[PDB]
């Protein structure tokens, strides 16, 4: 058997129940026979793809003389609970001034910069930021150099960012703690899908113009990625602030709408298309 | 929509700000801001203003009852106090006044 | 003895007992075929890394193991193995491994002792100073009156200064460790090979600080949280007493609590493999019935009604609550 | 049947006094 | 018709074929109340250490 | 019955996992 | 935590103790004799409580 | 094996240190350590140097760049700050002094 | 069997709105 379970801005997690008989079974158990001791599993269906990294084995022998093995796996969001948002990234933990980071954008913008500049503190980086680190252009050539990272964010143009304006601040939080009320109030989902080699198709390339040409030529050349590289994103799944259904009926169809926060932060006014 | 939060003090916006992202950011700028300035007697009245802007407005009205010759409305700012208690400075000390 | 130092019927005699020989002389895995590997561990000099050294020379065992009517394990030469080969008399069993997690440890969120007072000195010396040089030879201020003395500046800078400074300088650290290149660990196969978790890991936690440790040590803090987070296995067990080996204290019984023990498990790819850890819990049942022997823990082993792992954490929040109201 | 939850329950009742006290 | 979002989904499979998907639509609270004893729990543990801090 | 506890035990088990690390 | 106003009293007697110590001083028995002139002895008061509130 | 904590500041060590384990200590001699000492116009310049020793060095260093003829690296310990200060005390009153 | 778990569990659900509020 398996199971695998996907939870929105949470970890899932994810088994498989095998036979010991089974050479991959007889894999994770041997820890002598891997130099790189961590196993990950994929589960690839309909375009969708759960990744995550093993926890633990069991192996069990029951009293009914049953033999197996369960393997129990945590969902790549993991990742966020063992990142910390430090004070300030750019300097050593003996001296941390602001007290707190503090950053004021588009809450999809804030977030994932607030992530980018952690991944650049824990990939070792010496990168210079641009006026907005996360505009591709200024990634390369031979810029930023992300070839060997294990992690890093999707950029995009920041004029096109129409997620809420927010406040995302840490004074050492981890990451998911830093992010959950700003999720829940912005209602964004973060996504990350690992790029696998030969299979999929670089996670920058975008094909925007009148003829349909790529963006950037060569893209795969001048932003390499590993293979097994987790891309992070910010979705906006819930368009309560541009156009949206939160009703509707079988007989005349859903009720289009929109939200606004008035004046005093608190009260949402609806608007009916 | 129509409510957007304030901005906090010194939190980052597209630009970076000053110290860019916190990038440019170092010890010893950040050692300025609250330590007091290495002083000598040929430096301390230039001295002296730069601890009296770090003050707020209720520490430095005190002095507003005392000052001779005043602006009108000086002390509703702090560069325009700190203006005028230095209008105030005399060069040479209380002990040789009062002699004299 | 027993009238020079006089103890009363039902005293608590308290002792601390060293059933892990690791940093002198024990074993942490070994063979049916060829019996357990002695090696011995050493903490190198970043307080993190351990390393492990494999005897060469010929197993030698304690003098007890020679006298008549002694049974019992010491660390220097553990004897014990359950096996899951073959007539096993064990009822049940589970093994675990658990991978490690973490591969640096963040710590912090005060300075450490004298840093806040050492700048709060500094401003208030500064602040006394500058106005006692300027009102001594410098300068006075023009009043209504007459000169006025500028008042000391001391304990305004320092009161306006503290939010900018208290808790920036010397208030968190990062200890990081080996654990993503390689190492050799205290495991069954991994003691004289180096092996590494891989490119891909978890890269921070958090060490707890609602205690302060971090300011008495904040290597011991990061050892607490390394072990925490270490490669460990364990084997539960279910097993009859006193075939083959009889449960009881050191001269009545083979092993008993907190003893190094060997076992091997059914369907592992390398059938001879003994895998040494300590009796952390044991469990006697009697009922009307007769004995359901023991449960045996070896190695740690998180509580697997997944309500007393519930209360496990609500222990040491409480805790850690405690001393945060200190 | 709900004995068996019952007897379950008081098994974990005294074990949770490892981790507990008034 | 109650439109809200996709909160969790869920997939099993056995040596009898799929048992399908469990879809959580909204955001529903644990069923089992040792999982919503485990998110409190998250939750001190979190505020703990900003406490601390 | 104690097998389905025991099932229900390691089904919650893999789900507390969502919430905490060791 | 000490019982409310233990702490303020131990506070409040080092910094009278400093800076009264300090204005005696300069009031009728020394200066501090620096390169030029002469110069007063700081207030200690703040400075003597701020390196003993740990103690 | 070569790693070993470093010994916190007064923690006990076989022996007991100074206050044999804390049974020796008592709240006369805790007091003497955060208290002022009773002072008086006879006792106020032996009781000064007692205050000064306190200090962090960094604190003591403002008076390096004032005090004339200072000894070859004696601010380089408190002690020898202290010794410093000391030796530009003058033993009369600053108003004094300016009157003369 | 995994019925009588699910109704002890809706009754535990219950129960423990003394103990919580959102």
């Amino acid at each position: 058997s398996h199971k695998f379970e996907f939870i929105e801005n949470e970890t899932g997690t994810a088994s498989i129940t095998i036979s010991l008989d089974h050479y991959l079974a007889k894999w994770i158990a041997s820890h002598k026979g891997r130099a790189r001791r961590n196993v990950h599993v994929s589960f690839d269906k309909q375009g969708a793809r759960w990744t995550g990294r093993m926890d633990h084995y069991d192996i069990v022998r029951t009293k009914e003389g049953d033999v197996y093995m369960e393997v129990v796996f945590k969902h790549d969001y993991e990742e966020l609970k063992h990142i910390y948002v430090w004070a300030n990234p750019f300097l050593r933990p003996e001296f941390q001034f602001p007290k707190l980071w503090v950053m004021f954008g588009p809450a999809k913008w804030a977030l994932l910069l607030t992530l980018f500049v952690n991944i650049l503190r824990l990939e070792t980086s010496l990168w210079t930021l641009p006026d907005n680190p996360l505009d591709i252009s200024e990634w390369f050539p031979f810029s930023l150099n992300p070839g060997n990272w294990r992690n890093i964010v999707k950029p995009f143009p920041f004029l096109a960012d129409n997620s809420p304006l927010t406040i995302v601040f840490s004074r050492f939080k981890s990451f998911h703690d830093t992010a959950k009320n700003v999720l829940a109030d912005s209602q964004l989902t973060i996504v990350c899908r690992r790029y696998f080699h030969g299979e999929d198709p670089h996670p920058f390339a975008e094909l925007s113009g009148e003829l349909g040409l790529p963006l950037i030529e060569g893209i795969a050349s001048l932003i390499p990625l590993r293979h097994g590289c987790l891309v992070w994103d910010i979705v906006d799944n819930s368009g309560w602030g541009s156009e949206t259904a939160f009703g509707g009926s079988l007989l005349t169809g859903l009720v289009r709408a929109v939200m606004n926060i008035a004046s005093d932060g608190m009260t949402e006014g609806i608007d009916i298309y | 929509d129509q409510w957007v939060p304030d901005v906090p003090d010194g939190a980052f916006v597209i630009g970076g700000g000053d110290y860019r992202y916190g990038q440019d950011m170092t010890e010893d700028i950040a050692r300025s801001l609250f330590q007091v300035p290495d002083f000598n007697p040929a430096n301390a009245l230039l001295v002296l203003p730069q601890l009296l802007l770090r003050l707020p407005l209720e520490a430095l009205q005190k002095f507003k009852d005392f000052i001779p010759n005043v602006l009108e409305g000086a002390f509703n700012t702090v560069a325009g106090a700190v203006d005028a208690i230095m209008g105030a400075i005399r060069e040479t000390p209380r002990v040789l006044e009062q002699i004299l | 003895i027993a009238s020079l130092i006089p103890l009363r019927h039902g005293c608590l005699v308290w002792d601390i007992v060293d059933n892990s020989g690791w940093g002198s002389e024990t074993a942490f895995g070994g063979s049916l075929l060829t019996g357990l590997v002695r090696a011995v561990m050493n903490i190198a000099s970043d307080g993190m890394t351990e390393g492990i050294d494999i005897y060469t020379g010929l197993p030698t065992y304690p003098g007890e193991y020679y006298t008549p009517g002694f049974l019992g394990t010491y660390p220097k030469a553990p004897h014990v193995v359950f096996m899951e080969s073959p007539y096993t008399g064990i009822e049940s069993s589970k093994f675990t491994y658990t991978e490690a997690t973490d591969t640096s440890f963040v710590l912090g969120g005060q300075s450490m002792p004298g840093v806040n007072e050492v700048i709060s000195a500094g401003i208030n010396m500064g602040g006394d100073f500058l106005t006692s040089l300027i009102n001594s030879q410098l300068a006075t201020l023009g009043a209504f009156g007459g000169a006025i003395d500028l008042p000391p500046l001391g304990g305004i800078m320092d009161a306006v200064a503290r939010p900018l400074y208290e808790n920036v300088v010397l208030a968190f650290m990062e200890i990081p460790t080996l654990r993503a290149a390689g190492l050799s660990l205290p495991i069954a196969g991994l003691e004289d090979i180096v092996t590494g978790l891989g490119d891909f890991h978890y890269n921070e936690g958090w060490v707890d600080g609602a205690d302060k440790a971090f300011t008495i040590s904040a290597i011991m803090a990061a050892r607490a949280k390394q072990w925490a987070t270490r490669a460990k296995h364990s084997h539960e067990i279910q097993v009859s007493d006193a075939a083959p080996y009889i449960i009881g204290e050191r001269g009545h019984g083979h092993f008993w609590l907190g003893d190094r023990v060997g076992t091997t498990v059914l369907g592992y790819p390398d059938p001879y493999t003994i895998f040494v850890e300590r009796v952390t819990k044991l469990t006697y049942e009697w009922t009307s019935d007769g004995p359901k022997g023991w449960t045996i823990t070896i190695g740690y082993k998180e509580p697997e009604d997944p309500i007393l792992k519930a209360f496990e954490l609500i222990q040491y929040i409480n805790s850690n609550l405690g001393q945060l109201g200190i | 049947v709900d004995d068996a939850i019952a007897v379950k329950n008081n098994e974990v009742n005294k074990q949770a006094l490892t981790y507990t006290r008034r």
